[PDB]
């Protein structure tokens, strides 16, 4: 292990104090009773992103329950080569500290080497009392497209209405808070901000190769790691990163 | 994706 000494409210505070290496740092957001390890992605321009989700090789099963998604799972590595979910409580403590305006960057990688981005301005994750609801002001751009706005796959007219993510509470197979009369989290095997059900799903099943069929899932669920706006629902991503930085850094 |  190798956590760095400089600490802060987040990874940007950390970069502001001079840290120039990406790695494990301790941070203690405004309402954190205690500090905690995070992986900071620090680029040359002083930008310090607090990474809260990472997918890259299929080593961790993302079908976890409420308490597991609340507390975090997977492993943090100084080299940034492990998969993990920081925890809904920590993501909440950071994104809502001191009303600081945060931007969320979703970074995606192909099975063909191509990387795409999608930024969301004023990103926040509510408290447990409101089931860690996801809310943001507006899409700030990026080539991955805006999957969080919903998507008209074609299946129905209300598809868009039903696959948008803004305002959605979090759902795990054992804590269904979606807008579907079935259980989305349970049938797609993940923990996510489900509507009915999704156009962007980064905690889905890791499918080797990207392209996958309706058969690879007996009940025809499109449950891969998809971002409807960039790739087909039958294309599971190679790598995904969800990280946050104060809006002004954009 | 969507649902019924
Ligand atoms: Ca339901």
């Amino acid at each position: 292990v190798q956590i760095h000494d400089i600490t802060g409210k987040d990874c940007q505070d950390i970069a502001n104090k001079g840290a120039k290496q990406s790695g494990l740092y301790f941070i203690k957001p405004l309402k954190a009773n205690q500090q905690f390890l995070v992986y900071c992605e620090i680029d040359g321009s002083g930008n310090g992103w607090t990474v809260f989700q990472k997918r890259l090789d299929g080593s961790v099963d993302f079908k976890k329950n409420w308490i597991q998604y609340k507390e975090g799972f997977g492993h943090l590595s100084p080299t940034g080569t492990t998969e993990f979910w920081l925890g809904n409580e920590k993501i909440h403590l950071i994104s809502t500290q001191s009303a600081i305006p945060y931007a969320l960057r979703v970074e995606l990688e192909d099975w063909n080497g191509r990387t795409s981005t999608a930024d969301y301005a004023m990103f926040k994750v509510g408290p447990e009392a409101d089931k860690y609801r996801l809310t943001y002001a507006y899409f700030a751009g990026g080539d991955a497209g805006d999957a969080f706005d919903g998507f008209d796959f074609g299946d129905d007219p209300s598809d868009k209405f039903f696959t948008s993510h803004n305002g959605m509470q979090f759902s795990t197979w054992d804590n269904d808070n979606d807008k579907f009369e079935g259980n989305c989290a349970e049938q797609d095997g993940s923990g996510w901000w489900m509507n009915k059900c999704h156009a962007g799903h980064l905690n889905g099943v890791y499918y080797q190769g990207g392209t996958y069929s309706k058969a690879s899932t007996p009940n025809g669920y499109d449950n891969g790691i998809i971002w409807a706006t960039w790739k087909t629902r039958w294309y599971s991503m190679k790598k995904t990163t969800m990280k946050i930085i104060p809006f002004n850094r954009l | 994706g969507p649902r019924p």
